[PDB]
RNA sequence: GCGAGGAACCUCAUUUGGGAUAUGGUGAAAACCGUAGGUGCUGCAUGGUUGUCGCAGCUCGUGCCGUGAGGUGAGCGCCCACAUCGGUAGUUACGAGGACUCUACCGAGAGUGGAUGACGUCAAAUCAGCACGGCCCUUACAUCCGGGGCGACCACGUGUUACAAUGGAGGGACAAAGGGCAGCUACCGGGCGACCGGAUGCGAACUCUAAACCCUUCCCCAGUUCGGAUCGGAGUCUGCAACUCGACUCCGUGAAGCUGGAUUCGCUAGUAAUCGCGCAUCAGCCAUGGCGCGGUG
């Protein structure tokens, strides 16, 4: 029916539905050249197709939270994964390309006394 | 600025004895001018003393502690 | 990481070099506008070809290809004009051509 | 601090309940030639919110009625229900 | 926690209604109303009852005008391992002394 | 026709036990003060009061600290 | 940019003056008339809290060495949050993919941030958060109220805007995390606009949350379509009251400012640099401050 897989990075989800298709990859019920008009936010989303697939698989995607760049990277580690339990041959070839790893950093919390979480006020 | 709906703020019992009237001794620094203070003379407050003014149609509409200064 | 439309690491870092302010799809605009501008004017090789050159004109070879990036750079702002763009182009072509203040500096 | 302090607050926190009615009555009509003639201390600006124990008015907190040392003090001693402290 | 109300967004009128033997606190007083009787340091014999009846370790602090003195000084009795707390306060005619007691065995 | 039950109180333990169940998101403020009583800022210490709610429900038909609304 | 995380009145301690120790009339009010307390002194008398020293060595016993001052077996040096996956819950969340909140393992093979600070010197700070030894005020250093002051005018510190094309303006397309709601507000019109006047949900997984970015056009190196100080006019709120001395919205006016000498300050990665959003106190607000949250990086 539809392998599923869920990708995150930074305070964004992503949720993958694969099925055997033709392209046409479609995000929050619009299309990806719509949906991410920078021809680098598409790069990113399809990069794990074209590295083994593409025009072979039609692709639904659901994205909330985070911001461009973090919709479209979290959109590419939920697409890699998705890959890899269609053909359990094609791990090596995605985690050499780092695409399976998943990326924890998080912004830092603001400490007290500072207005920033490393930066400090100017002593003199 | 005060507000249209408000009108102007004249302090009753100033006005009252300016209708009813010397020098006029008061504390009301906040009240406006009236058309009706002209001709008076009204010895203002301002903290250590009390500075007359004798009222000209130029200064209505202003406050009364616009004309003694405290400083 | 690669580059969106060269694929080459080394465009990756001269866009960072290039970059202000946080902001690096403004400063990939200024690079691609830049590298079209080097053959719009002037212009053998293609422009990746061309620039790559430019930097071989202009210790561990990381460091030399950083301190050549951060001098390349540093000589185009100096230099005058009104787009970043037009002005960097000019350092490509001039660099090419080896002169210029920005060569051996 | 002091107890003049607490007195003429506990004064005004009076009169400005004896005056709520009137007050309200002459503000939603137009008038404002009578809405002078009440006592200053009558109105409720006039109302600052000092510690319910130590007086101090500076520092208050809405949800506790303290003052941040109070509530530092009394957080340590484990007398506020529910206030504990972060570990990190 | 000593009070165990539950106050929604609202404490207010609930907090100032509250204000209105090897336990830290007994201890403590017992120290504090030997201070107040002028028994010197008191704290050897609280070291010594802990130790007697069962204390695994007891930690005692004094700190204000000690014996009359002009000076103020802090000085630390520690018995046993270490490895719960109570504050008093006694009030004497060269002012205030703080009595700090630790009881680590539970 | 239903009952829903909303149990709330600020011990996570205490609600788990006392619900003899839907595991509502918890409400978390957080108060900062300075740890001195003077001057000295730039050191501060957080204190954490948690809100933990809980729900559940019957179709068709406790220690303090707890707050229950019965709908 | 501190106690202060809300100085128009109050706070308020500071100054000048008027008082005291049911209705009328007189009054600026307090008040008038008839029918124990100290926000006073002493932090070099204190408790309790805080900052620094900025830290690896702090104690309890035996023997032995020295005429002596001295030298040399036991107690002590974790926690919270974030990542991956595996079992239970389904409403105001999307029948179990996420959220949400409870548990269990987590490299012998192919960590980070924060809080704890036994170990400390500064007669370091705090009698104005709070208690308190001593001294000094009672016809006044006590107490009530109006009107003023804490906001008046060269040096230093801390910041915010800029000095512009990696930019300003106009018109369209974007998609966040946390935190508030007796107050925010769905919707209709008076409005150029600040928000007023009718109504609607909501005491909280109904209501306030984007901008930087992505297209299109103008400006083309000009003290300018950069900049937004100062000053004149109109107003909208709050409040008894906006003159000294509030915020906001329109219309004008348009200043210094061309990237900054000697020197000096902050950090080593979702970090600096940037962009917006929210909260505490609060009728209103001086909020460009403090405390947090996320984008790109
Ligand atoms: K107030």
């Amino acid at each position: 029916d539809y392998i599923n897989a869920i990708g995150r990075r930074k305070a964004a989800v992503a949720r993958v539905y694969l099925s055997e298709g033709s392209g046409k990859i479609v995000i929050n019920k619009r299309e990806i050249e719509q949906y991410f008009p920078s021809s680098i936010l598409q790069y990113i989303v399809k990069q794990p197709l074209l590295k083994l697939v593409a025009a072979k698989y039609d692709i639904k995607i659901n994205l909330r939270g985070g911001g461009f760049k973090g919709q479209s990277e979290a959109a590419r580690l939920a697409i890699a994964r998705a890959l890899v339990k269609i053909n359990p041959d094609d791990k090596p070839a995605l985690r050499s390309e780092g695409f399976i790893t998943r990326d924890p950093r998080v912004v830092e919390r603001k400490k007290p006394g500072r207005p920033k979480a490393r930066k400090r006020f100017q002593f003199s | 600025s005060r507000s249209l709906k408000k009108g102007p703020y004249i302090n009753l019992k100033l006005e009252k004895k300016v209708l009813a009237m010397a020098v006029i001794k008061t504390w009301a620094r906040a009240s406006m001018i009236s058309p009706d203070f002209v001709g008076h003379t009204i010895a203002v407050h301002n903290g250590n003393k009390f500075i007359p003014v004798f009222v000209t149609e130029n200064m209505v509409g202003h406050k009364l502690g616009e004309f003694s200064p405290t400083r | 990481l690669p580059d969106p439309v060269y694929g080459d690491v080394r465009v990756t870092k001269f866009v960072n070099h290039l970059m202000y302010d946080g902001k690096k799809n403004t400063a990939f605009s200024i690079f691609y506008g830049a590298l079209d501008i080097v053959k719009t004017k002037h212009s053998e090789k293609s422009a990746l070809e061309i620039w790559k050159a430019a930097l071989d004109n202009i210790i561990r070879p990381e460091r030399k290809e950083s301190i050549s990036m951060k001098n390349l750079i540093l000589y185009a702002r100096k230099r005058g004009g009104k787009t970043m763009a037009d002005k960097l182009a000019a350092e490509i072509v001039d660099a090419f051509n080896n002169q210029g203040a920005a060569f051996k500096r | 601090a002091k107890e003049s302090m607490k007195a003429r607050e506990v004064k005004r926190a009076k009169l400005v309940a004896k005056y709520a009615a009137k007050r309200a009555a002459l503000k939603a009509e137009g008038n404002y030639e009578a809405l002078q003639l009440l006592p200053k201390n009558a109105s409720p600006v006039r109302l600052h919110n000092r510690c319910s124990m130590t007086g101090r008015p500076k520092g208050y907190m809405r949800q506790f009625g303290i003052s941040r040392i109070q509530f530092r003090e009394m957080a340590s001693a484990g007398l506020i229900p529910g206030v504990k402290k972060a570990s990190w | 926690w000593d009070s165990n109300w539950y106050g929604g967004r609202k404490y207010g009128e609930t907090l100032l209604e509250d204000s209105r033997e090897l336990d830290a606190a007994i201890v403590a007083e017992n120290i504090a109303r030997q201070l107040e009787g002028k028994i010197a340091y008191a704290v050897k014999m609280a070291i010594a009852s802990a130790m007697r009846m069962g204390a695994e370790g007891i930690k005692i602090q004094v700190s204000g005008r000690l014996n009359g003195a002009e000076m103020a000084r802090s000085e630390m009795f520690k018995e046993g391992r270490t490895p719960d707390y109570a504050l008093a306060e006694a009030l004497t005619k060269v002012g205030l002394l703080g009595i700090k007691v630790w009881i680590c065995k539970g | 026709q239903k009952i829903r039950i909303k149990l709330k109180s600020y011990d996570y333990m205490l609600v788990d036990k006392s619900a003899e169940p839907i595991p509502l998101p918890t409400h978390k403020r957080i108060f900062t003060v300075n740890r001195s009583t003077f001057v000295n800022k730039k050191s501060r210490e957080q204190f954490e009061l948690s809100s933990y709610k809980r729900l559940i429900d019957i179709y068709n038909s406790l220690p303090s600290g707890v707050e229950v609304e019965i709908k």
